RNA sequence: AAGACCAGGC
DNA sequence: AAGTACT
DNA sequence: AGTACTTACGCCTGGTCTG
């Protein structure tokens, strides 16, 4: 995780994905100032293990096109860091049953 | 129509339907793996004569009894002993059965489900085809000349000695008259 | 009368499937065409009389089906195919899911 | 969060009339406008470009534009459409619909 | 075009929300798997009054001479005044009907109490009265277990998701929880004996209904949503005939075209 | 040469006969639009066979009418002839043009220049024949033939064979 | 529906596939040669020339043929035609991707302008869909105007690696009119691009090459997108219109084809005749043209292709473009029958879920009721009543398919009824039917009702069922429709009966009330102040139906 | 693929879709001439004696359950719990 | 009978 | 007319 | 930054002119 001021060079940048497995991340100073999953609104998300997902589609029968999608750049998906394919557990808040658990893979 | 354990995937270009010979090669419906109901591969079917004879009748027969377990509630001999395990199980306008069943049993080389049953036992050690495990069963054959080309799929499958001991063996079980 | 757009909208809400199929069908348009179980078209050509089948071309004589669709739709069909697009109408589905 | 807001909007434009509707509705709308990724308009230039078969699409705004490019990349219609069955004159797998209905030969005699 | 939009959309047997493709919209139809029909305007109790008030209402301790229940309520009142096994149930439900509490005001931050729910318990109850003649004079006859241990058997049996496994089993409790703080609610030892002189015929009625009476407002597997959905809304937008920002019809246009250039853009900050 | 080939059918049962015996209804129909029915992807449908196990599965009814549709499996001997086949039968007509032999259920035929040549043909006798050096031809002598090539029709299937090669001729 | 029976096996459509059509097969199809523009008249003789619509297609006049396939007019579905072109026409709606390919393809040895060796390609090829590859694809080599041989493979950029061959520069393209041009590039070379250059550069281009593009080697291959034989939609899909006999009627369709045909012709007989190389490219245009409006008419780039008088022409596509016109208009929603409208009318008298039908509408309508032990008596009745009486009917048909129409037929009074047999009878007090008032915006913009035949002509439905339907009876009408199936009718009395609407889900609350008088009668009626004496009270009590009789 | 009698995943109770249809359907064929198996207390209206057939819960039919992914759950009109 | 407009009803 | 999207 | 692209409530009853 590397965190840049004003900005970094486009000459920079393109020199991330040249080093795998490893994998770099680039924040803004701006961005962080206020952490967004504090909000009254973002509810709060969490990661599956490739083997609490590969049980989510067994115990719904879905095929993995067939699940909600967050944004590979969605913020709360960047507070995390997802990768394509990585899906998160949405738990809010229900007027109509207190808790309300939601799916969202990664595209 | 009636068809045919398995679905054979037609995309549009219905063209290529190769030739039908005894080069083995027989319609698509006939390939050697073909599948049952219980979902199982199996072996084609291969009835010679005499045997068809058998499994005919004995369905025709056992036809005839599950036909009044509801009711309650020598050559010339069997061509009338038939003709009556007909008009009574068959459609009656089956011309074809009757003249099948005929056929089937004036041609046919063996009267003994148990003659018929070693026929078989025999055969079935060759590795032969189906097809040829057949012809072979219901052909007279002296020669293996008289055989190896009445039935060309065979001509390099067997060596003409050995295919000539079962010939021997053949008209030795076929059961008299 | 009329049953449009919006008076559908309502059966389905209703969930009155059947209702729904019998003022589409068999109560306006409803037609019986006939196709070939190779190319989904309706070039066959029946004659309902001598059981004469075929459908040359893809050439058939076997393999041949019998749907009941509205009219508009088969003209919606033939005027596609007018237009040199092809309705693929198949009776078994082989995509699965 | 967009969610949230996106129906706490709407919501806002129902009740500034004084009428009531039932969350479910709403929240169902404002989630079929979310689900896929982000904001999915309720438009010709949106939920009507979607993975759904053909025919769907077509009883809506660019029809024929949308058929022609349909032939072109062969696309293959499932119908499962509601739509799609009504094009065709067969019972849609709604309500009444949503399964079959056969005669169990067995439990057709202990009847009698 | 909000109907052409929603279409397809229906709930499917295994109670999820799905349209054409099968695409998951909603896991359980309106988060909580009953059919609109079946609701009403309920008031949870147990979030809105003072601290105190909670306390005398809810709070029972068999440990006390002024905090037990007088026996002119229970029958077995006098001989239950200290037994401390007893006061383990009920100081769990205490514990209980406090986390609720909480939760609810978690929820529910206006501390708007009046919400719609299944099962209309209040009726529920007032039949239960003047069908079993109630009277407000003599006791009862209901265990402290009686009660406590039928609550819970009861939450147990309000199935909306039947799996077999644990992802499943799991949403169940979900889609049940806000019901079941009213339910808890409702059913609180103190209020079942002190204010609705419950026998224990009653209770077990009162029981037996909630639960036939839960289990017929879940949604059939058959309802095609999506087309429901969008009319709900549509429809009232056409009574529409018309403090200041862009609001209503022209409104709801520019919302649903998801459109940048909004006439009003304002925003709250506090 | 014959078979025993594992098929099924449909069968649309009008809901009147939805009674107590249904299940033999079914098997009845089944036997009448099967037996002796004719493909020329399956040949000729011969006899069923195993009539009492008889596979009919659960029947779903329609949606406009109220019969039901099963799809009963079932298994039968078959028998389609081929091009190269080997099969001998017993004459029945014979003209100038030629023989035909029947093999089986089916008709094959011989045609006069695709016997030999030593073979000619008698018009002049009673009951017709074809005579040779040694051997005599006529209605009920036992030939074998060799199947040329085969020609399905309707509810049928003939085809043309040779009696020119070796090994083959009268019996 | 159709009628006579046929032992083809019945199924219902499960999935569409969407091809587009191979000259090859356009041809196979057909049973039209289709070589003459004209449409009878074999010099003024009544009939058809083997030319234009039945050189075996459809027919008219009332005549069984239909390729033998008898049968007449109703049950003969058209048969195809085709009409092979003299050279290679684009196809209107695909321009718009002819175009894209070529950009995305090089001439002359035609195949891909971007392989594995280049690396933001790869990210292009792992999409799984149509419309993400070829439009990523697109917008990744629209750009790229040179058909490079040689790249740097996945090591030195020092080390070129070969490939394919034929660096012949790629030419930018523009769309003018319905034709592609582009420039080669001191200064520019514009060329027009001959469709028969297209389509070849397509016949070339790669198996895997089609696919990587969004294609499909059985269904569309690029190289069909190009028209070379045209199907020709037979009478049926433009039918003609006789005013009796001697006169004429023609569909607007019958004409562009007639156009196409003798654009057809008058250019062959030129490459034929005195061919003036490039006087016949001017006559070439004219056929793209038709054989382009047919399909589109309304195009940007002008000309209406007016048709003598200034009438606009309809194009096919014309004929689906959304609301009055097939898809939207014809198959998603239709007319009707078993269907009647009235004014409606207030009558308290009405228990909620009735509705008053006017005597002359129940005898109008229908319902086929089959006969059944249970009934023949009652049935019989009916029928012995005839079609002018009430409850009676009016058609009785047998297993013969054949209508007996109760009317006329010298066995009207006579008839013996016969299980099996159906007898459309006349609606009658109770059966369920479904009432509505548009606009239809509601589950309960349509209800069902329990059908009470009364006199005078007007629906008269209860009052507390107004504010569902949403009407007033200042003159407004509704529509009734009527089941058919003793299925249809379960799903009416079962799923939309009013008395299931009472409580309204778009709301959680009932959507049903009670208004006007009684509303305002009921609360006066219940005051404190108001009393009530003996000789009312009884009358009173009178009324309310259920009133257990007990003062 | 279909579901085995145990390991059944649906409501215990009939859909109103289903019951709906059921009648609907049973109506039809008794109207049809097919079998009735109750006794007719005199009824003669055939969804009045599919109403009785489904309340003595003889009506021989089986409501197969079609799934999102295709797989199905059969249950039989006699299992299935009518509330309403 | 088809298709354009105009008036109008709720 | 406008709003959006594509060039 | 300029230009183009597809849309636009639902149903219903009248009378009028023309290629
Ligand atoms: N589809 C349409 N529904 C309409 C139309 N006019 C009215 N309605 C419906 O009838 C409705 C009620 O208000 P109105 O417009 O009738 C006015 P009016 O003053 O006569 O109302 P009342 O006070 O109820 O007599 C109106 O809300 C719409 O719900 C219309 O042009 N189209
Ligand atoms: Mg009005
Ligand atoms: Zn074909
Ligand atoms: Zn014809
Ligand atoms: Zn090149």
């Amino acid at each position: 995780i590397f965190v840049y001021q004003n900005n970094i060079t486009p000459s920079a940048m393109k020199l991330v994905p040249s080093i795998p497995p490893a994998t770099i991340e680039t924040f803004n100073e701006a961005a962080l100032v206020v952490n967004i999953t504090h909000h009254e609104l973002v509810p709060k998300h969490i990661r599956l293990s490739s083997d609490e997902k590969r049980e989510l589609l067994k115990r719904y029968r879905l095929k993995e096109s067939q699940l909600p999608r967050i944004q590979r750049a969605d913020p709360v998906a960047l507070y995390l860091g997802l990768k394509r394919g990585e899906v998160v557990k949405i738990i809010r808040k229900s007027e109509t049953s207190g808790r309300y658990a939601s799916y969202r893979i990664c595209m | 129509s009636t068809s045919t354990f398995q679905t054979r995937r037609r995309r549009l270009k219905k063209v290529e339907e190769e030739e039908n010979a005894a080069t083995l090669q027989l319609g698509q419906e006939f390939q050697l793996k073909q599948i049952n109901h219980q979902g199982e591969e199996e072996e084609l079917i291969a009835l010679n004569l005499s045997e068809a004879r058998l499994v005919i009748k004995e369905a025709l027969v056992e036809r005839r009894r599950a036909f009044k377990r509801s009711q309650k509630k020598t050559r010339e001999k069997e061509l009338e002993s038939i003709d009556v395990l007909l008009e009574q199980t068959t459609g009656g306008n089956n011309k074809d059965l009757k003249n099948t069943m005929q056929y089937l049993t004036n041609f046919s080389r063996f009267r003994d489900q148990e003659t018929v049953g070693a026929v078989i036992q025999l055969l079935k050690s060759t590795g032969l085809h189906p097809f040829e495990v057949a012809q072979l069963g219901s052909l007279a054959c002296d020669t293996a000349d008289e055989a190896k080309t009445l039935i060309p799929s065979l001509n390099n499958k067997i060596s003409d000695d050995e295919l000539e001991r079962i010939l021997k063996e053949l008209s030795n079980l076929e059961t008299l008259y | 009368l009329r049953f449009g757009e919006m008076e559908r909208d309502c059966m389905i809400a209703h969930g009155a499937a059947s209702f729904l199929k019998e003022r589409l069908m068999e109560a306006s348009d409803a037609f019986r065409v006939h196709i070939c179980g190779i190319c989904g078209l309706m070039t066959v050509i029946a004659k309902l009389n001598h059981n004469q089948f075929e459908c040359k071309g893809c050439d058939n004589k076997i393999d041949i089906y019998q749907i009941h669709i509205p009219y508009a739709a088969k003209l919606l069909f033939q005027e596609l195919m007018a237009m040199n697009i092809t309705p693929r109408l198949y009776t078994d589905r082989s995509r699965d899911f | 969060a967009g969610r949230a807001a996106l129906y706490k909007e709407v919501y806002n434009v129902i009740a500034s009339d004084g009428s009531y509707v039932n969350y479910r509705h709403m929240a169902l709308l404002v989630d079929v406008m979310t689900t896929q990724g982000g904001l999915t308009s309720v438009t010709r230039h949106g939920f009507n470009r979607s993975n759904t078969g053909a025919l769907m699409r077509c009883s809506f705004e660019e029809t024929v534009e949308i058929l022609f490019e349909a032939g072109a990349s062969a696309e293959l219609d499932d119908c499962r459409g509601v739509s799609e069955n009504v094009i065709l004159g067969q019972m849609a797998p709604i309500g009444t619909g949503a399964f079959d209905v056969m005669i169990d030969e067995e439990s057709l005699v202990k009847y009698m | 075009r909000l109907v052409k939009a929603l279409e397809d959309i229906m709930v499917h047997y295994d109670n999820t929300t799905r349209n054409s493709l099968g695409n998951v919209i909603q896991f359980i139809y309106g988060e909580d798997g009953m059919d609109a029909a079946h609701i009403e305007k309920q008031s949870l109790d147990t979030i809105g009054g003072s601290d105190a008030a909670f306390e005398k209402r809810y709070r029972v301790d068999l440990l006390n001479t002024d905090h037990t229940l007088d026996p002119s309520l229970l029958e077995s009142g006098s001989e239950i005044l200290g037994d401390l096994k007893l006061q383990v149930l009920l100081d769990e439900e205490y514990k209980q009907l406090v986390k609720d509490r909480k939760f609810l005001r978690e929820v529910f931050v206006d501390g708007e109490a009046n919400w719609p729910l299944p099962v209309n318990i209040r009726r529920i109850i007032q039949n239960a009265q003047q069908t079993f003649h109630i009277d407000h004079t003599k006791p009862s006859d209901l265990t402290i277990k009686d009660i406590v241990l039928g609550v819970k058997d009861l939450q147990e049996n309000l199935l909306v998701l039947r799996g077999k496994n644990e992802i499943i089993q799991n949403a169940q409790r979900d889609a049940v929880t806000l019901f079941c703080c009213l339910l808890r609610s409702r059913l609180a030892t103190r209020r079942v004996l002190q204010e609705y002189r419950l026998t224990k015929q009653a209770f077990d009625w009162v029981l037996s209904n909630i639960e036939a009476q839960f289990l017929r407002s879940v949604v059939h597997p058959g309802e095609m949503v999506g087309v429901l959905a969008a009319q709900s809304i549509g429809e009232p937008a056409t009574q529409m005939t018309l403090k200041k920002v862009t609001s209503g019809v022209p409104r709801l246009k520019e919302i649903l075209n998801v459109a940048k250039n909004m006439k009003t853009p304002s925003l709250t900050v506090y | 040469m014959f078979f025993i080939k594992d098929l099924s059918l449909n069968i649309t049962l009008h809901p009147s006969f939805f009674g107590p015996r249904m299940k033999q209804y079914l098997k009845t129909k089944l036997l009448e639009e099967v037996e002796g029915s004719c493909t020329g992807k399956f040949g000729y449908i011969l006899c069923v066979l195993d009539y009492d196990n008889i596979d009919i599965q659960r029947g779903r009814i329609l949606p406009t009418d109220g019969s039901a549709e099963f799809n009963v499996k079932y298994r039968a001997v078959v028998f389609k002839p081929f091009k190269g086949e080997v099969v001998d039968g017993t004459v029945v007509s014979c003209s100038q043009h030629g023989f035909e032999v029947q093999v089986g259920p089916m008709k094959v035929f011989v045609t006069k220049h695709l016997m030999p040549q030593d073979l000619t043909f008698n018009a002049g006798s009673n009951p017709p024949s074809y005579q040779s050096s040694e051997d005599v031809i006529t209605i009920k002598s036992r030939i074998r033939v060799k199947i040329e090539g085969c020609i399905s029709q309707v509810s049928s299937i003939h085809a043309i064979g040779s009696i020119k090669e070796d090994y083959l001729g009268a019996i | 529906v159709g009628q006579q029976y046929s032992s083809a096996p019945l199924r219902t459509v499960k999935e569409v596939q969407f091809g587009l059509f191979s000259p090859e097969e356009v041809r196979a199809i057909s049973v039209a040669k289709i070589r003459f523009p004209e449409t009878m008249d074999e010099t003024q003789t009544r009939a058809k020339i083997g030319g234009l619509n039945d050189p075996r297609l459809g027919s008219i006049d009332r005549n069984l043929k239909c390729q033998t396939c008898q049968e007449g007019m109703n049950e003969c579905p058209g048969h195809f035609g085709h009409i092979d072109l003299a050279k290679p026409v684009f196809h209107v709606g695909f321009i718009a991707k002819i175009k894209k390919v070529c950009e995305c393809v090089c001439m002359h040895c035609g195949k891909l302008l971007l392989d594995e060796h280049n690396e933001l390609m790869r990210q292009a090829l792992a999409i799984k869909d149509s419309k993400k590859r070829f439009a990523a694809i697109w917008t990744l080599c629209k750009t790229k105007m040179v058909c490079e041989t040689d790249v740097p493979s996945e090591d030195d950029p020092t080390q070129l690696v070969s490939r394919g061959g034929c660096g012949n520069t790629q030419p930018t393209i523009r769309k003018d009119g319905l034709k592609l041009v582009g420039s080669w590039k001191d200064e520019p070379e514009l060329r027009v691009l001959s469709t028969e250059e297209i389509l070849n550069i397509f016949k070339h281009i790669s198996v895997k090459d089609f696919t990587s593009l969004g294609f499909n080697e059985v269904f569309s291959r690029p190289e069909w997108m190009i028209l070379t034989c045209l199907p020709v939609p037979p009478p049926p899909v433009r039918p003609s219109i006789s005013f009796n006999e001697s006169q004429r009627g023609e569909d607007d369709l019958t004409f562009k084809l007639a156009d196409i045909l003798k654009a057809n012709i008058s250019l062959e007989t030129l490459e034929h005749n005195g061919a003036p190389h490039h006087a016949i490219e001017e006559a070439e245009s004219l056929l793209q043209f038709h054989v382009a409006t047919y399909m589109d008419n309304d195009i940007a780039g002008q000309p209406q292709a007016l048709q003598k008088s200034g009438r606009p022409v309809k194009s096919i596509r014309a004929r689906l473009k959304g609301k009055e016109g097939r898809i939207r208009g014809n198959l998603m929603g239709k007319r009707v029958d078993f269907s009647a409208r009235t004014v409606i009318s207030g009558d308290p008298n009405l228990e909620l879920d009735q509705v008053g039908v006017p005597k002359s509408i129940a005898k109008t309508l229908t319902y086929p009721e089959v006969v059944t032990p249970y009934n023949i008596d009652r049935l019989t009745q009916l029928v012995r009543n005839g079609p002018n009486e009430h409850p009676g009917a009016k058609y009785v048909i047998r297993d013969s398919g054949d209508r007996i129409d109760l009317r006329y037929s010298k066995r009207a009074g006579d008839i013996q009824l016969q299980y099996g047999w159906k007898v459309e009878r006349h609606i009658m007090d109770n059966d369920p039917v479904l009432f509505n008032r548009q606009p239809s915006l509601h589950k309960m913009s349509m209800m069902a009702h329990r059908v009470k035949v009364i006199p005078y002509s007007t629906f008269r439905l209860n009052l507390s069922v107004t504010s569902p339907y949403n009407a007033d009876f200042d003159g407004d009408e509704m529509n009734l429709h009527v089941p058919q199936s003793e299925e249809t009718r379960a799903e009416l009395s079962q799923l939309c009966a009013v008395p299931l609407q009472i409580v309204s889900p778009q709301s959680n609350k009932p959507c049903m009330g009670i208004v006007q008088d009684t509303l305002c009668g009921i609360r006066k009626l219940t005051l404190r102040d108001t009393f009530i004496e003996l000789d009312q009270v009884l009358n009173m009590l009178y009324w309310v139906p259920d009133w257990d009789g007990v003062i | 693929k279909a579901i085995p009698k145990d390991q059944r995943a649906t409501t215990p109770y009939m859909t109103k879709y289903e019951r709906a249809r059921i009648l609907g359907t049973r109506a039809l064929q008794i109207s049809m001439n097919a079998p009735v198996f109750v006794d007719l207390e005199g009824e003669t209206d055939p969804l009045r004696i599919a109403m009785k057939e489904l309340a003595e819960k003889k009506i021989p039919l089986v409501i197969r359950r079609y799934l999102p992914d295709g797989s199905f759950e059969d249950w039989s009109v006699e299992e299935l719990i009518v509330d309403l």
